[PDB]
RNA sequence: AUGCGA
């Protein structure tokens, strides 16, 4: 799952007597930790894992003598895919006050997720069962999915049964 | 100290008051230290002694 | 508003909602560090204290049973057939 | 052509032609004469009930307005006369405070023991170098008084007596009490007393404090400021020094040719470069 | 202005475009599958303001829609009904042609000019071009002509006679719909292939002149003197 | 607002009474389902003894009182076992007694399919250990004292879930709107009007078509072929 | 909420009544004059909607309160309405009133000895002598005064009977009496009463004709013309608009002499108050001022959107000080200006504005009472859909709570409900520690509040809390040994410290499906926490009563904090009390599909 | 119709005896049906 | 439990002597005084107070806007939900009020 | 009517007695015994000192307290009586009853208790045994219990200095031991209890 | 609101 960021340091653009904003450090009073997520410009590692709390980047604003960070606020962890700095569009804008960051968000398969057959005969995962306890062929294999059967006499999902017939004669 | 479980809601006199006599005084001073002697309320009771003594004549 | 007790005509049983208020009143009573009337026999939690005290009928609660003009009956737990 | 339109009205809808119609009706002739006069009546009838408010506006400029500024000579002459010294520096403190010692100082390091705040600034060396007579003593004490507003506004997130007393050099008790009572909100009280004098300077009197401010620099500098280095040195907003200069009264705009070239600032740059000013007829 | 408009939806003008909604003319590509990605550009809807309606007469399936819009693809909820589908054979006329040479052909088929026609009524069949009203002829006539006329749509002698002319032909009708030969080359008509057996050629129809023709759905089901796609 | 009273009566949060026992019996539904399965009861008559020991409670109260009302009115009202001339000297034993009280107090509709279950069971009480009349009697009486609904129960609400939830599985207006026609807006304009006539048993079938045809309007237009207007 | 901060003055009825402008003026925190809001792009104006006397901002104190932002609960000030207006909430019983008047006696058009036959059976349904009510119309007898007085006797007599009986049978009592019934039968009178109050179409008491009074809707009333027939009957008795102010001025003369009637037919109950019946009540001579703190603007993540009543009572400001400023222009021609009727002008600007003031006042009230989607007025934020009674009051967001998509899980018990950890160490229950929980909440402590049974924050006895959320296990190993640590206050020796202790498997939870159709539908489950699960873990059997499925349905998931509320979720609203339905009695909770058939296939005669 | 009620029970001088369910949420007491039908006190010793 | 105690349950002043919620307020401190609790009806000015025909001693309470006030002292904290509070806004502006009943009065 | 506005300041605020000097020797009976009703909470762990428990709750810290109501410091309480919530007891049982909330274990009652209650007014002359002598003041202490100070301003010019030095009487010899004052005024605005004395009347 | 999970 990708989640895809606009950083501005334009919130304010503000009259214009400033517009000052720059990625980076001045007081180096910052918890030196930071490096270890954003780099020596502000801006994080492209392949970071980031977690809720981390730093996405870090500026500073003359204004408040003081290097700011914008911190990341979600449930869960990410990566970095991309950092894109954008100076187009602009009439000068050299300062770089506008980054884009996309987050790839890893998504396994989990109790709860939603599945479904071609069919409409949609469900959640109730558990990921184990191999062992899966139910085995005498071709010495056990099912990736199964699926009720008694979801059928109301559903009467019966093309679903021919794709299961179709599906296995078409493999072998 | 400020809430109920320590301060009553309302109090409510039903009748004037009664000019209790210094002698009602003393002996209910004594009766109410005897009482309490028998928590630094001691400390206010330390003042009713004197009060008491006082009420007796000099601290 | 108060029902003489020769007058008290309600339900002998303690209702399931009466019994409900009072295993809730009494367990946060002890949980509040009301003095427990029971042997605690291990127990930690005082809603199954408060039960065992039921069980016994030890609890020292009255239920007002309203009327809805408002005259109402002070039951002891003691009496009420608790079930 | 609104009759006409109303005969288009007539062509189209009989239904909506109703409706206008009927807020006609609701005109009348509006105003009836033989009413008007009655309602005359009743005008006075509303004399006095009327909210015999003031002028609103003028009242509210010359009194708290948005932002509070140091009393302002409407009748002086020369802009160096519209905050006189009394006016930025209370006569109650300004009787007390006594530079003649920083004048007869010729060692910074002393002067800074007499100084009533030691900070990071640069200002101190700034006006120093232009103070060398005993004349600029007023001057000087103005010197005094922006050090002293300094220390105020670094430490305005200071929240107890003693924790500010921390930062300054033994100032004259009567600056912080006046200080204090008129451009802070104190949290009064003998129980805060007991323990230390607490307080805190809400973002209205720190508006205040930033305005007296900029009198002094404006006062020592004639009344011609240079916005941009001013803004830079003070760490404020360019939004916030224009409108704290603009309460007040000063005329900012880009630099002249006698001031790019006092100041020594490319012509080019001149309506870049902001300017701070006053003049004589007072500002509305 | 432009995208603004373009950015909430909301178009709106001193004339309202003739159209009963100010919002919902605007969606968001929604990419988070392929098949939404496609599904988006088949989906037409009957509008915000029939989704205001309590009823379901507009929601109604008709048969009309076979061959233009999906029996299956409908989405479930408040839009059910509302949010149809083209048919993924489907397609839709963005132009108009050589509807000038069309009368033409039809005074030499027997066409009375209107000016020359002198009569109207349900008895007689009205020969209609974009809502041009050329003229008059019998119900007779207006088989034949119908006929005729699919022929002369798919022979390629006629230029100006494009293949994707409707041929609207209503039958005379006990309290039917108003009888006429109404012909559509417009833009924005809805349009599907289908067989025309006689010269063995693909032809397309419309969902107006659909209401009348018999079309066999496979090859072995075709009834004698009935279908003729 | 619509809740038990604690006299069993149905009042509103108001005060205002709205029935004086649910459903006229005080019965709760949550019980009722085997309160009249008396045979099944019976093969379980020792459980429902060890459920329902009487001896514990059997001290606290009366199982005569209403029994003897029982007597009285059982003669009486078996002496009057037509409609309007009702035994009026005699209410039913819910008006008389709090059936929470004197076991015994219960609707004579279930009194009298009672007794007339343990008539017709004489085979079954040819069939029992030892069992009577008068312990499973006692003991179904003792089921339905302690079947009655709670004081406080907020069988309003009840009521009106009951009535709202099933009607979503859902010649005359039918369902959801006739229960709109009716609950909703009380409308006093019914769709279809209709109003059903028993006609006497000497009514012959061919007289009920001649007074079908002889009540049905008839307007002048429907006896009217063709008007023309020169 | 905590258990230990009792209250004991509760709330045991309501009283509704019109406030009055004299009270406002001595309760309000301060006039509001000033029609700027912010000034220098940026300030608060002083005097102006967000003076600090209308509450904390900014960390600027509350001027009148001197409390935070966090802590002062505000102060309404107050606007001093120009001219006098009408209210639009009582705008159209104001006009039936004037519609019932005389205008040369100024009293109403009805029989006096009938008005009292009226007021009769308004203070009897007062105490809801209903029998009485009706059996005062029985007293019978060119009709003379000393007749007319006559029935005032017999009647008053009636009262005094009807009130002793009544009284002296305890019937009904001092504090009135009150039914649904008796509200109907007032309803019922009250509009016949209206009917006989319109029927007058001149005056009977006084004779007079009153004028046809016409309306605008809502910001007009104009007083029509009369028939020459009228005008010289009206001599042997010897449409042009007006103000609101000579509304005021006749109805409060009017509504004085009849006070008498008045005051009975204003109240369903003895007005115990003996409060004056006002014509003022009907008109606004001054306007509110709600505290700032809940005038606050809408900020959402970045967006700060202006508060709709800033707006609205902007525009009456800027109305309003306009009409004052051309009061300021006539009482400048005011000199004498005798032939000046430049002011025909300015006095369209009066008519005009005042007009315009009221209608703009009414747009503060409801957007459908002015003159495209204008900001909402008080009426639009009471109702709608939700009236904030029913999307803030009926309903609530509430605390303690989780939603998630449900998992089957048939070993667990048909009464208990899976819980995933991150729920688990996320839901906490305030214990009060005992000696005998005191080994357990010492363990609880002991893991902290990331791991199992563990919890996440500790209220002191002192009332303050102290959280775990960062404390390492050093800090809380600390706390352990002073969870049970003696008495500090006698302020507080009589409570004892607080554990938020992690939901665990002796806590009853009460779960809430979707479409809450039935009571029945939402149960309260026992917790059973279960290792490595993210989803809400339910048995099969309850499906078919929430009528849910695994489909994707969502729950939600209440963690109630209170032993009463714990005692009802274990005993009332359990499962267990659920077998049946109400409906029918039938019970809704069974195996389902698959145990189906397997009890078929199991209880087969061919099952070895 | 909210603002109707509320036009008819102030100018009928309403007072509210708090008996409704709804009525009663809104003033936040506990409410008068079921286990709120009835209130519970304790014995307490004397001596 | 659900609607009030978990989600906007206040402890909320409210004036014995008034029955609002809404005139409540914190009296402001003095060198000698602590912070009391006064309603606003209760209080009164202390330009007028007879004055001409007239104290307590502790009955004068202090506005953030120096006004001295007589009386207002007699106002008591109940539990209700916020939103109750929230009315006042709309409905006091509609020109009513709550009585809010206690104990005698 | 303006009246009924009036006799609520006067008649509500009007004062029940000014305590006289006993004799016109002693000082005034500012003490008093008054039978109130109070409302108080009761936690569950009192349920064994019900009567102490309301006593350790609320009347043990309000002796050596002032109460606003009452006028004074509260020297002593009499007679605590719970009233019961169910009739017949000739108020007497083995056991009383107490409503508990319908929120919490927490109970409430109605109570029945005389005060012993220190009740002074200004205007009264008392005696007091010299505490401290400033330049401003003079510091006494009445009964050993009430603090008391004088201030400079309401001293009688007659008073003599001799040096925080020593004050000289109006008669010419320096103070010692007890003085006899008026009650000017007595404060009551922080930590505890207050007051102030006059010498010129 | 557009769309959507149930
Ligand atoms: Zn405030
Ligand atoms: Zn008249
Ligand atoms: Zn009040």
């Amino acid at each position: 799952m990708y989640k895809t960021e606009k950083v501005d340091l334009a919130l304010n653009r503000n009259r214009g007597d400033p517009i000052t904003q720059h990625f980076g450090f001045g007081n180096d009073e910052w918890p030196k930790e930071w490096l270890e997520k954003l780099d020596e410009d502000g801006l994080p590692y492209i392949g970071t894992y980031v977690e809720e709390g981390d730093p996405i980047c870090a500026y500073f604003d003359d204004t408040l003598n003081k290097t700011k960070i914008k911190t990341y606020h979600s449930s869960e962890p990410a990566y970095i895919e991309e950092v894109n700095l954008i100076g187009d569009e602009s009439n000068k804008f050299q300062e770089l006050q506008t980054v884009s960051i996309k987050y790839r968000i890893r998504r396994t398969p989990q109790i709860g997720d939603k599945f479904s057959s071609r069919h409409g005969q949609k469900g959640v995962c109730s558990r990921k069962w184990p191999t062992i306890d899966m139910p085995f062929s005498e071709t010495g294999i056990q099912p990736d999915i199964i699926i009720n059967p008694h979801a059928f006499p109301s559903r009467m999902t019966i093309g679903m049964f021919v794709e299961s017939l179709a599906g296995k004669a078409g493999a072998l | 100290t400020a809430t109920t479980l320590n301060t009553p809601v309302v109090i409510h006199a039903t009748q004037l008051p009664q000019h209790v006599s210094t002698d009602e005084v003393l002996q209910f001073l004594e009766s109410f230290i005897d009482e309490k002697e028998n928590t630094n309320l001691s400390s206010s009771i330390s003042q009713l002694k004197r009060i008491q003594r006082d009420f007796k004549g000099l601290p | 508003k108060a029902i003489p007790k020769d007058q008290r005509a309600t339900t002998p049983y303690m209702t399931k909602y009466e019994r409900a208020r009072i295993l809730g009143t009494r367990a946060l009573q002890i949980s509040m560090n009301a003095p427990v009337f029971v042997d605690l026999e291990g127990e930690t939690d005082p809603l199954r204290i408060a039960m065992k005290e039921l069980a016994e009928k030890k609890i020292p609660l009255v239920i007002r049973r309203y009327l809805p003009d408002g005259s109402f009956e002070d039951w002891s737990v003691e009496e009420l057939i608790v079930d | 052509r609104p009759s006409a339109l109303r005969n288009a009205l007539g062509e189209a809808f009989g239904t909506k032609k109703a409706k206008k119609a009927i807020a006609d009706l609701e005109r009348n002739r509006i105003d009836s004469d033989k009413l008007t006069d009655s309602a005359i009546d009743i005008v006075d009838s509303v004399r006095t009930a009327s909210k015999d408010l003031p002028t609103r506006a003028q009242l509210d400029e010359i009194t708290s307005n948005d932002r509070p500024t140091p009393l302002a000579n409407i009748d002086a002459t020369d802009v160096e006369q519209i905050y006189p010294i009394e006016s930025i520096i209370p006569k109650k403190e300004l009787q007390f405070i006594r530079v003649s010692s920083i004048l007869k100082e010729a060692d910074k390091e002393k002067k800074l023991e007499l100084f009533p705040y030691q900070n990071n600034s640069k200002y101190v060396a700034k006006k120093l170098d232009s103070l060398t007579q005993p004349s600029q003593m007023t001057k000087l004490q103005l010197l005094y008084y922006l050090s002293l507003l300094l220390g105020v506004y670094e430490n305005r997130r200071v929240n107890n007596k003693t924790k500010l007393l921390e930062r300054l050099n033994s100032p004259p008790e009567i600056l912080v009490d006046g200080i204090l009572s008129r451009f802070t909100v104190i949290k009064p009280g003998q129980f805060g007393r007991s323990k230390d004098r607490s307080y805190f300077i809400d973002p209205q009197n720190e508006d205040k404090i930033l305005c007296y401010i900029l009198a002094i620099i404006m006062h020592l500098d004639n009344f011609i400021v240079e916005i941009t280095p001013l803004a830079h040195e003070l760490n404020l907003k360019p939004s916030k020094v224009v409108s704290l200069f603009r309460v007040l009264g000063a005329i900012v705009k880009g630099a002249t040719v006698a001031q790019a070239e006092a100041f020594g600032i490319p012509k080019s740059t001149a309506a870049s470069y902001k300017i701070a000013t006053m003049k004589v007829p007072f500002k509305l | 202005k432009m995208q603004y408009f373009l950015s909430t939806g909301n178009l709106v003008s001193q004339s309202g475009l003739d159209l009963q909604q100010v919002s919902g003319y605007t969606v968001v590509a929604e990419k988070i599958n392929f098949y939404r990605f496609i599904s988006h550009f088949r989906m037409v809807h009957r509008g915000s303001f029939f989704a205001q309606l309590k009823t379901t007469t507009v929601r109604k399936l008709l048969p009309e829609s076979w061959g233009f819009l999906c029996p299956v693809h409908t989405p479930d909820g408040s839009p059910c009904g509302l949010l149809n589908h083209f048919a993924h054979k489907c397609r839709i006329s963005t132009q108009q042609s050589d509807v000038s040479r069309i009368p033409s052909i039809l005074y030499s088929l027997g066409v009375a000019p209107a000016s020359h026609t002198f009569a109207a009524g349900p008895s007689l069949c009205c020969v209609q071009i974009d809502g041009k009203i050329i003229g008059w002829v019998s119900h007779e006539q207006g088989k034949i002509i119908a006929d005729t006329l699919r022929y002369w749509k798919v022979e390629g002698k006629t230029p100006g006679l494009p293949i994707d002319l409707e041929i609207g032909y209503v039958p005379p009708s006990t309290r039917g719909q108003y009888p006429g030969l109404y012909l559509f080359g417009g833009h924005s008509r809805m349009l599907r292939p289908v067989r025309y057996l006689p010269l063995d050629k693909e032809d397309i129809v419309g969902p107006f002149e659909q209401v009348y023709m018999n079309i066999a759905v496979t090859p072995q089901e075709i009834q004698n003197n009935v279908h003729t796609h | 607002g619509v809740h038990v009273s604690y006299d069993n009566s149905i009042r509103d949060a108001d005060g205002t009474l709205v029935q004086f026992m649910y459903g006229g019996d005080a019965i709760d539904i949550t019980k009722e389902s085997h309160m009249t399965q008396f045979e099944f009861c019976l093969d379980n008559y020792y459980a429902l003894l060890k459920k329902y020991n009487p001896s514990a409670l059997i001290e606290h109260l009366d199982v005569e009182s209403a029994l003897k009302y029982s007597k009285k009115t059982l003669k009486y009202r078996k002496k009057h076992s037509p409609h309007y001339k009702q035994s009026v000297k005699y209410d039913p034993v819910l008006a008389k007694y709090n059936p929470a009280k004197y076991l015994g107090s219960v609707s004579e509709n279930f009194q009298d399919k009672l007794e007339s279950f343990l008539d017709k069971n004489s085979k079954l009480f040819k069939s029992s250990d030892g069992v009577n009349e008068k312990k499973f009697r006692a003991l179904m009486q003792l089921k339905y004292m302690r079947s009655l609904i709670n004081p406080g129960e907020a069988v309003g609400i009840i009521a009106s879930q009951s009535v709202g939830e099933p009607s979503t599985q859902m010649n005359v207006t039918l369902g959801i709107p006739r229960l709109r026609e009716i609950v909703m807006t009380a409308s006093a304009a019914i769709k279809t009007p209709q109003m059903t006539l028993p006609i006497w048993n000497d009514v012959s079938d061919e007289q009920a078509d001649t007074f079908c045809k002889s009540i049905s309007k008839v307007l002048l237009s429907e006896v009217i072929d063709k008007v023309i207007v020169t | 909420m905590d258990i230990s901060k009792p209250v004991g003055s509760e709330i045991t009825s309501v009283d509704f009544g019109i406030l009055t402008a004299k009270e406002i003026r001595n309760l309000s925190a301060k006039q509001i004059t000033n029609p700027t809001v912010l000034d220098n792009l940026g300030h608060p104006v002083s005097g102006g909607l967000y003076d600090l006397a209308l509450g904390a901002f900014l960390r600027n104190l509350c001027s009148t309160c001197g409390l935070d932002e966090k802590f002062c609960p505000g102060h309404q000030g107050h606007i001093e309405l120009p001219v006098p207006c009408y209210n639009p909430l009582f705008f159209n019983q104001l006009y039936i009133y004037l519609r019932a008047s005389c205008l040369f006696c100024h009293h109403f058009r009805l029989k006096s000895v009938e008005v009292h036959r009226y007021a009769c059976k308004l203070r009897l349904l007062q105490y809801g002598l209903i029998d009485e009510s009706y059996k005062l119309d029985e007293i019978t007898l060119d009709i003379s005064s000393t007749l007319l007085n006559e029935l005032k006797s017999k009647r008053s007599e009636y009262v005094d009977m009807a009130i002793a009986k009544a009284l002296s049978d305890g019937r009904t009592t001092e504090r009135g009496s009150f039914t649904a019934t008796v509200n109907d039968e007032r309803k019922k009178l009250v509009h016949e009463f209206h009917k006989k109050l319109l029927s007058r179409g001149k005056c009977d008491n006084c004779g007079m004709f009153s004028p046809k009074f016409r309306k605008d809707g809502f910001t007009k009333i104009f007083e029509t013309a009369l028939n020459e027939k009228q005008i010289t009957n009206n001599r042997v008795k010897g449409s042009t608009y007006i103000l609101s102010t000579e509304v005021k001025n006749i109805l409060d003369t009017v509504f004085r002499k009849e006070q008498c009637v008045l005051q009975y037919v204003f109240h369903s109950r003895p007005n115990l108050s003996r409060k004056l019946v006002k014509a003022d009540s009907f008109f606004m001579d001054v306007l509110v001022v709600p505290p700032t703190r809940f005038r606050l603007p809408s900020k959402l993540g970045e967006e700060v959107h202006e508060n709709s009543q800033n707006q609205l009572l902007s525009k009456v400001l800027t109305t309003s000080l306009l009409i004052r400023d051309l009061n300021d222009d006539l009482s400048k021609l005011q000199k004498d200006k005798v032939s000046l009727e430049d002011r025909r002008v300015i006095f369209s600007r009066l008519m005009n504005a005042f007009v315009t003031i009221q209608n703009d006042v009414n747009a503060f009230i409801d957007s459908t009472k002015a003159q495209k989607v204008p900001i909402p007025g008080v009426k639009q934020a009471l109702e709608k859909k939700e009236g904030l009674f029913r999307k803030h009051m009926m309903g609530k967001r509430v605390n303690y709570a989780a939603r998630s998509v449900i998992s089957p899980d048939p070993n667990i018990e048909t009464n208990e409900i899976g819980v995933p950890p991150v729920f688990a160490v996320k839901l906490t229950y305030p214990e009060p520690v005992t000696a005998y929980n005191i080994a357990e909440l010492r363990q609880a402590v002991i893991n902290g509040p990331d791991k199992w049974p563990g919890a996440t924050q500790i209220q002191n006895e002192d009332g303050s809390l102290v959280s775990l959320i960062g404390m390492s296990v050093e800090q809380r190993k600390a706390l352990a040994n002073q969870l049970l640590t003696p008495s500090s206050n006698v302020s507080t020796h009589t409570l004892n410290k607080k554990v938020y202790r992690h939901i665990k498997n002796r806590d009853v939870v009460l779960m809430n499906r979707q479409p809450t159709l039935h009571k029945a539908s939402m149960m309260g489950h026992k917790v059973r926490v279960l290792p490595n699960e993210k989803t809400l873990r339910l048995h099969y059997a309850n499906t078919g009563a929430y009528n849910a499925d695994f489909d994707g349905d969502e729950m939600n998931m209440h963690f109630p904090q209170n032993e009463n509320a714990r005692a009802e979720a274990l005993n009332l609203a359990n499962t267990d009390s659920q077998y049946l339905t109400p409906t029918s009695g039938s019970p809704v909770r069974g195996l389902i599909q698959d145990h189906i058939s397997a009890g078929v296939w199991l209880t087969s005669k061919d099952s070895f | 119709t909210t603002c109707q009620f509320l036009t008819k029970a102030v100018l009928d001088n309403e007072r509210e005896q708090l008996d409704s369910p709804s009525a009663r949420i809104v003033v936040g007491k506990l409410n008068n049906v079921g286990t709120g039908s009835f209130d519970v006190l304790a014995k307490v010793p004397n001596a | 439990d659900r609607l009030l105690n978990s989600s906007d349950y206040t402890q909320a002043s409210v004036c014995r002597e008034c029955g609002s919620i809404l005139t409540t307020q914190q009296s402001v401190p003095r060198i000698g005084s602590i912070s009391t609790v006064c309603c606003r009806r209760c209080s009164m000015r202390f330009e007028d107070a007879k004055k001409l025909l007239t104290e307590d001693g502790e009955k004068i309470f202090i506005d953030d806007s120096q006004i001295w006030e007589d009386g207002q002292g007699n106002k008591f904290v109940g539990g209700n939900e916020t939103t109750t509070v929230a009315i006042p806004f709309v409905l006091k502006y509609l020109d009513s009020e709550l009585s809010a009943m206690g104990i005698r009065l | 009517n303006e009246n009924r506005e009036t006799a609520r300041f006067i008649k509500k605020h009007k004062k029940q007695v000014t305590n006289p000097i006993d004799e016109k020797n002693g000082t005034s009976n500012c003490i008093v015994r008054v039978p109130i009703a109070l409302y108080v909470s009761l936690a569950p762990m009192y349920l064994e000192n019900p009567l102490q428990g309301v006593m350790k709750q609320h009347l043990n810290p309000l002796v050596m307290k002032y109460n606003n109501k009452v006028g004074g410091v509260v020297l002593g309480y009499e007679g605590l009586k719970i009233l019961d919530a169910d009739p017949l007891s000739k108020e007497d049982t083995s056991e009383k009853l107490i409503k508990i909330t319908p929120d919490t274990p927490f109970g409430f009652t109605w109570c029945h208790v005389n005060l012993y209650v220190w009740q002074p007014q200004v205007g009264d002359v008392l005696e007091g045994y010299i505490f401290i002598q400033s330049a401003s003041h003079i510091g006494l202490l009445i009964h050993d219990a009430f603090n008391a100070s004088i201030k400079k301003n309401n001293i009688p010019v007659d008073w003599t200095f001799v040096h925080l030095g020593h004050w000289v009487d109006s008669n010419g010899e320096p103070i010692d031991g007890k003085l006899r004052f008026t009650v000017r005024n007595v404060h009551t605005t922080g930590r505890v209890v207050s007051v102030d004395g006059t010498l010129i009347s």
